[PDB]
RNA sequence: GGAAACUCAAAGAGUGCUAUGCGGAGUGCGC
């Protein structure tokens, strides 16, 4: 890596990889704890009932061309990408 | 490594990050301390990202009173989490450079993942977005800085001496 | 000069797209002047978004002459070449221009958002997610970023965990804004509808009542009471009696008028426990914040909440033979109210008999309950 | 922090009563409240004392709002009778204030008293 | 699912904002420290 | 204290003499109609309706910097433009007087520590608009930086034996570059040990290791005793 | 011989001004 670095045009110098971290969006809870008292009081009563995509797993069990229509559009979010791969996979071993 | 820092205004808070990094030997350079004085050669340093004013006059005065005893307010914890980037375990921290080591210590207790830096660059840079000021957000605010510290410097006189209303 | 620069990263695509023949050099030169007057316009000084906007206006439209000169004279939808993805790659490479020269205006930034999204398409959530959290950060105190936000990711992808959180994100950047509270309560029933009629279909083909909604409605009133007594009083807490009394009860005006809004349409979703909820609001605004609403001053008020707290059962319709067998409870609280109120008494009796003349052999009975109403 | 508030303990009590004595036996004390704001504005004062007993207080708290305007030093003892026979006078006074003079006898004295009062504020 | 058809729905500005025109119109058109000169 | 008096514009602008029998020191005020510390006003009338203005005196022997401007200082940098950092503002008897020869447009940020005379300072802010009044100690300016925005000349009427501090971090935090200091010292508050222009010499050299560099300094002798008045600029970039 | 300008030419200084960098995916690794 030395010979292939001496053989090298340019040099944009800190070689060694910068270790940018996942930059700070909107869109997930950065500490993952509460941060104040209505995400508290809402985690606590989601804590009791909600998903870990069980039972969208269970809902995304599926096969009238309505049915379906009503299904996909009730569907969610995991659900539909998982669904989308399977698919994908699906229609890789089917067509051409 | 200096790669945020944050800017306590009147009207609210602001966060730039910072594009290039100042040189750390040559700063008591002429041709050093000339360019936080250039505008346009001041911008190549630091840019805007993002600026959460204060709600009401107030919340103005509650996050001067707060700032001047050095405590966090839930309206800089909202800015600091929402621009901050969560780090690895001990691996690259992330580091703001803020005004004072007093708040230094406050907002490490409430972000372990987050370093402050208050040295004589971070002041530099600091009184270089001082000085250039309302310049810097192109607009991106609601309020005109001199009557705004105006009529915070008029409330937190007040409500520091206790002058009486009857 | 980076103009020149610019002029000439342009290069490549309309040479190819000469060697192929759909454009002569006779007129590419000319589309060549057009696009140089452009960019001087646009990195000049003095520049202005309405310049951003014709030049992407130019470049919409130069693109879907290439697509019409494509299909006509190459009888293809495309000639795989360079130029089919540059000219909307340099699109948004303007829009990327102008949003950073120009992070002001939220025009130019929504239709950067409009054209990423009919891009959307072929091109990224991951792009999208991007310049939602920059918009975000250079606009925290403006809602309909994060409600268009929330609309997008909810009415296309549907992820619930992200719209919880970035609710949860705006409501923390400003808990002073009705519509907020309001449009993330609205989010809470419609995915709570969504899920119920979603457990519905499982159920059809083979707890999570309104709790959510009643904790972010009681920390809604609370945190809305704080932020309007202290948008009032701006630097000083005034010291008297009646303004004191007076602010206290200008704050629970306000504040049970939002509540009679978020009343008002909250009756719009029937697919749950609509009447158990009303009167869950109704219940934590019967106690009060300094003030006691019921019995003390706000007596209008009063009125109007012993009149909900009539109609959350009254809730009928004119097939009304459910109402007659069940308006037992409506006569008891009209007169266990009526042996309350004073003047009130008048007042209650007159909206009871308003109430039930929108309400109405059928009709038979119904005359006689309603000569017994009157 | 009452009202009357860099009051002094016993012994730098009893040391400044005693610097009030020789001082007015020099003639270098002007004694009471006006003619301790009147030497205030004149400009010639050199510290001032006040006794923190009166009746009421304000009448003599109305010289810190001048004396930390125009930097001199002031302090409270805790007797107008003490004050009173400290400044050689058959009165009760509650103020006292220390002209300025280069020709005086006891200008170290003086000085040592207005460190210590000062590093008491 | 007419239900669910009917549910309502979250409520912006910002495809409004981009999309809306421009309508109006357009209309046609001492010193503090300086002493009284004698 | 009836007499009739003209005005003639000095050196430094903003700032006026009244050149009478004797000839006063004077300047334009911001709020007319009213006389804040028992000074003299000479009222004026411009001829339009015409207007009736007054000028407050500016007493050398009540404030530092009038006797320093009329002791002689070759330049200030209280022009009637700038702002204003008045570190140790007791009252209203000289911060007056830089306010109204900042003028309308400009502000002084009067600090202050003591509470007596911090309200009777804001009971006189309230009076004209241009300054602003701060009731922090000025050791600590991290506890105001929220509240000004880079002054371009600090003035130092503090008092206390650690001045050079003071004014060096207030003027690192808030002071623009080539921008103006003027300090008044006092050698009996300093150390009353030593003499005189050796403490001068003392806090001129701590100010040039500070990196600001002295212009110009003026003892002010017929007016007070061992003060001095040192004009120096915040150099920040090329000391020599 | 003194004075009007959108009369022009030539220099200088100040204020500004930003002065301003194959693709959707899918497939195994990169903490």
């Amino acid at each position: 890596i030395v010979q292939q670095n001496r053989r090298a045009d340019h040099l944009i110098f800190p070689l060694n990889k910068p270790t940018e971290h996942n930059h700070a969006s909107a869109f997930t809870r950065t500490q993952d704890v509460p941060q104040t008292e209505l995400q508290e009081k809402v985690d606590q009563v989601l804590q009791e009932s909600n998903l870990a995509n069980p039972e969208k797993d269970s809902k995304f069990e599926e096969l009238r061309t309505t049915e379906m229509r009503l299904m996909r559009e009730l569907m969610f979010r995991e659900e539909r990408k998982a669904r989308r791969l399977k698919k994908i996979k699906s229609k890789t071993y089917r067509k051409i | 490594p200096i790669e945020y820092l944050l800017f306590e205004e009147p009207t609210g808070y602001a966060v730039f990050k910072v594009k290039l990094q100042q040189d750390d030997i040559g700063s008591r350079l002429k041709e050093v301390q000339e360019q936080i004085n250039d505008f346009g050669a001041f911008t190549k340093l630091i840019e805007l990202v993002s600026f959460a004013p204060f709600k009401g006059a107030a919340e103005a005065l509650e996050n001067a009173n707060d700032i001047s005893e050095g405590l966090v307010s839930e309206s800089l914890k909202a800015i600091l989490d929402l621009n901050l980037p969560k780090a690895s375990s001990k691996k690259k921290n992330i580091t703001l450079a803020i005004s004072d080591k007093n708040l230094g210590p406050s907002i490490k207790e409430e972000f372990p993942y987050v370093d402050c830096i208050s040295n004589e660059l971070a002041q530099d840079l600091i009184r270089g977005v001082r000085l250039h000021g309302e310049k810097l957000f192109k607009g991106l605010q609601s309020g005109d800085l001199e009557r705004a510290q105006l009529g915070l410097g008029h409330a937190y006189s007040r409500a520091k001496v206790k002058f009486s209303v009857q | 000069s980076k103009t020149r620069y610019y002029l000439e990263q342009c290069i490549p695509e309309m040479d190819d797209l000469v060697e192929k023949g759909l454009f002569t050099k006779n007129e590419v030169s000319l589309i060549m002047k057009k696009r140089t007057d452009f960019e001087h316009r646009l990195n000049s000084r003095g520049s202005s978004i309405n310049d951003y906007i014709k030049y992407i206006n130019y470049e919409s439209n130069v693109n879907k002459l290439r697509a019409k000169r494509c299909k006509r004279i190459l009888q293809v939808k495309k000639t795989n070449s360079l130029s089919d993805w540059s000219i909307q790659q340099r699109i948004g490479f303007i829009y990327q221009r102008g949003t950073n020269k120009f992070p002001q205006d939220l025009k130019f930034w929504a239709m950067y958002l409009n054209y990423m999204k009919a891009r959307g398409n072929q091109t990224s959530y991951k792009k999208i997610h991007n310049i939602y959290n920059q918009l975000l950060k250079l606009h925290p105190t403006n809602v309909d970023i994060w409600i268009s936000c929330a609309k997008y990711e909810y009415e296309v992808h549907a992820n619930f965990k992200s719209c919880r959180n970035i609710f949860q994100n705006g409501l923390r950047f400003n808990p002073d804004v009705p519509k907020l509270w309001y449009e993330y309560v609205k989010f809470e029933l419609n995915f709570i509808t969504k899920l119920i009629n979603r457990r519905k279909v499982m159920g059809l083909i083979n707890a999570l009542r309104g709790d959510i909604a009643l904790t972010i409605f009681d920390v809604c009133m609370k945190t809305l009471g704080k932020h309007y007594i202290n948008k009032h009083k701006g630097y000083y807490a005034i010291s008297d009696s009646k303004m004191n009394i007076e602010l206290n009860k200008e704050t629970l005006n306000y504040l049970f008028s939002e509540s009679l809004r978020y009343i008002k349409l909250f009756d719009e979703f029937l697919d749950l426990e609509r009447d158990y909820l009303i009167n869950h609001v109704l219940q934590f605004w019967k106690n009060d914040m300094y003030d006691l609403s019921l019995r003390k001053d706000l007596p209008e008020l009063y009125l109007k909440t012993v009149m909900i707290d009539i109609t959350l059962n009254i809730r009928y319709m004119p097939v009304e033979k459910l109402d007659i067998d069940q308006l037992q409870l409506s006569v008891k609280k009209y007169f266990a109210y009526i042996s309350k109120l004073d003047s009130a008494s008048v007042k209650s009796l007159k909206n009871e008999y308003r109430s039930y003349l929108q309400d109405n052999a059928e009709d038979d009975p119904r005359y006689k309950i309603l000569d017994l109403i009157i | 922090n009452p009202k009357a508030f860099p009051l002094a303990d016993a012994a730098l009590t009893q040391q400044i009563l005693d610097v009030v004595q020789q001082a007015a036996n020099l003639r270098q004390l002007k004694k009471g409240a006006n003619e301790a704001t009147k030497t205030l504005n004149r400009g010639i004062s050199e510290f001032i004392i006040m006794a923190a007993d009166c009746e009421p207080i304000e009448i003599l708290l109305h010289l810190p709002l001048l004396c930390e305007d125009k930097n001199v030093p002031y302090v409270f003892v805790p007797s107008r009778v003490a004050l009173g026979r400290a400044c050689g006078v058959s009165r009760p006074v509650i103020a006292a204030s220390i002209t300025t003079n280069d020709a005086s006898a006891i200008k170290t004295q003086i000085y040592a008293v207005k460190d210590k009062i000062e590093t008491l504020l | 699912e007419t239900n669910l058809k009917k549910l309502p729905k979250l409520e912006t500005g910002f495809d409004a904002l981009a999309n809306k025109k421009k309508k109006k119109n357009v209309l046609p058109s001492n010193d503090w420290f300086t002493l009284p000169k004698p | 204290g009836g007499a009739k008096v003209v005005i003639e514009p000095h050196r430094h602008a903003g700032v006026y003499i009244a050149r009478g029998k004797e000839d006063l020191l004077v300047t334009k005020n911001m709020a007319p109609g009213e006389s804040v510390y028992g000074e003299k006003r000479i009222s004026v009338e411009e001829p339009v309706p015409p207007t009736k203005v007054e000028y407050r005196v500016w007493n050398p022997f009540r404030s530092k910097l009038a006797a320093g401007i009329m002791g002689g200082l070759d330049e200030l940098f209280i022009a009637p433009g700038k702002k204003v950092l008045y570190l140790g503002a007791a009252s209203g008897t000289s911060v007056s007087h830089v306010s109204d020869v900042v003028g309308p447009e400009g502000v002084v940020y009067a600090v202050e520590f003591s509470h007596r005379p911090g309200r009777e300072l804001i009971s006189m802010a309230k009076k004209r608009p241009n300054i602003i009044p701060i009731i922090e100690d000025a050791r600590h300016p991290q506890k105001y930086r929220m509240l000004i925005g880079m002054v371009d000349c600090v003035f130092a009427d503090v008092a206390q034996p650690d001045q050079a501090r003071i004014i060096a971090l207030n003027s690192h935090m808030f002071l623009k570059d080539q921008g103006g200091v003027v300090i008044s010292i006092k050698a009996n508050c300093i150390d009353s040990t030593v003499d005189a222009e050796t403490v001068f010499a003392r806090e001129v050299q701590k100010l040039r290791e500070e990196r600001i560099k002295p212009l110009e300094q003026l003892t002010l002798e017929p007016y007070e005793r061992d003060h001095c008045i040192v004009v120096g600029r915040y150099m920040r970039s090329g000391l020599k």
